[PDB]
């Protein structure tokens, strides 16, 4: 696996999402697009907006075709509405192919675009079942795969800087790689461990076991996938269902309760600061997620460091310090393996064989002591029972 | 923070 053109083609930050550059229409207009495995709608700003430095102008694409249907997408936070249509799309640092795709011209947004986030659109990489207005609205990836020789698979290497990033610095830094139709061997170390996709809608997985420093949380594993568990590049934190959240937090407090912390810290509302270079990593637990594997009774695990679940943030005050926001949050809609998780791993969305691969990111953020890992195989029983059912 | 599509809304 060797796709040199697409290595380093993303930019961004776990806080505001990762984006790739695309083009649209004839002649073609360049837009930065947020990569989002947590939805299935390709949509772009098509009208001016405080935060947007540029936008899609249909009136200038000779190949644009209006579909005369409105759409409305509501995300976990933020929502928009637009008009549907099609036009020709390309990725400059992707494969040299052009593709007619459904595109939503976003005409009203609310809490959607981020100030100086640098992206102007969203690329929903998930499956048609969750496309709005309905599943007959074919997702971008589907079209790419149907109309060209690109294989039905892509991979993401989300890279964290290790420290806060400016807007200037985000633009100039490399934010990661999105390999389309492939796996690049140089972006990961160790081995790819695949988990099955439970159902083609979100990229849904089953978590069978959860460990903090190796200590099982001892829960009916059904609790970890209540009511789904998904991988999502457009979610900042690892988000967890209420029962599990409290249980997990408790455990971490215990593991590093050589320091009690502001209560608003855990609820993600406050920073924590240490002097430059003096961040006490070793005092913080590692988290392990065991994921249903390929064969019956077989699973594997992935392990994240505190470097993953404590987001670096710029302290406007002091600024010569090292500050973090706690990047694990509560959820009332199942588990979400957000970007904070993924920046540990090369992740492989093997749509063609209904499975998701994990490997250790060649670019991951680590200390001279521990390091993140993808280990297996483990033997767990009656895994199907961890799946939750409506 | 980003948090990308909802069920129903
Ligand atoms: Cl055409």
């Amino acid at each position: 696996g060797s796709f040199v053109e697409m290595v380093d083609n993303l930019r961004g930050k776990s806080g505001q999402g990762y984006y790739v550059e695309m083009t649209v229409g004839s002649p073609p207009q360049t837009l930065n697009i947020l990569v989002d495995t947590g939805s299935s709608n390709f949509a772009v700003g098509a009208a001016p907006h405080p935060f947007l430095h540029r936008y899609y102008q249909r009136q200038l694409s000779s190949t644009y075709r209006d579909l005369r249907k409105g759409v409305y997408v509501p995300y976990t936070q933020g929502k928009w509405e637009g008009e549907l249509g099609t036009d020709l799309v390309s990725i400059p640092h992707g494969p040299n192919v052009t593709v007619r795709a459904n595109i939503a011209a976003i005409t009203e947004s609310d809490k959607f675009f981020i100030n100086g986030s640098n992206w102007e659109g969203i690329l929903g990489l998930a499956y048609a079942e969750i496309a709005r207005p309905d599943d007959s609205l074919e997702p971008f990836f589907d079209s790419l795969v149907k109309q060209t020789h690109v294989p039905n698979l892509f991979s993401l290497q989300l890279c964290g800087a290790g420290f806060p990033l400016n807007q200037s610095e985000v633009l100039a830094s490399v934010g990661g790689s999105m390999i389309i139709g492939g796996i690049d061997h140089s972006l990961y170390t160790g081995s790819l461990w695949y988990t099955p996709i439970r159902r083609e809608w979100y990229y849904e997985v089953i978590i069978v076991r959860v460990e903090i420093n190796g200590q099982d949380l001892k829960m009916d594993c059904k609790e970890y996938n209540y009511d789904k568990s998904i991988v999502d590049s457009g979610t900042t934190n690892l988000r967890l269902p209420k029962k599990v959240f409290e249980a997990a937090v408790k455990s971490i407090k215990a593991a590093s309760s050589t320091e009690k912390f502001p209560d608003g810290f855990w609820l993600g509302e406050q920073l924590v600061c240490w002097q430059a270079g003096t961040t006490p990593w070793n005092i913080f637990p590692v988290i392990s997620l065991y994921l249903m594997g390929e064969v019956t009774n077989q699973s594997f695990r992935i392990t994240i460091l505190p470097q993953q679940y404590l987001r670096p943030v710029e302290d406007v005050a002091t600024s010569q310090d090292d500050c973090y926001k706690f990047a694990i949050s509560q959820s009332s809609t199942g588990t979400v393996m957000g970007a904070v998780i993924m920046e540990g791993f090369y992740v492989v969305f093997d749509r063609a064989r209904k499975r998701i691969g994990f490997a250790v990111s060649a670019c991951h953020v680590h200390d001279e002591f521990r390091t993140a890992a993808v280990e297996g195989p483990f033997v767990t029983l009656d895994m199907e029972d961890c799946g939750y059912n409506i | 923070e980003v948090n990308x599509v909802a069920e129903x809304k």
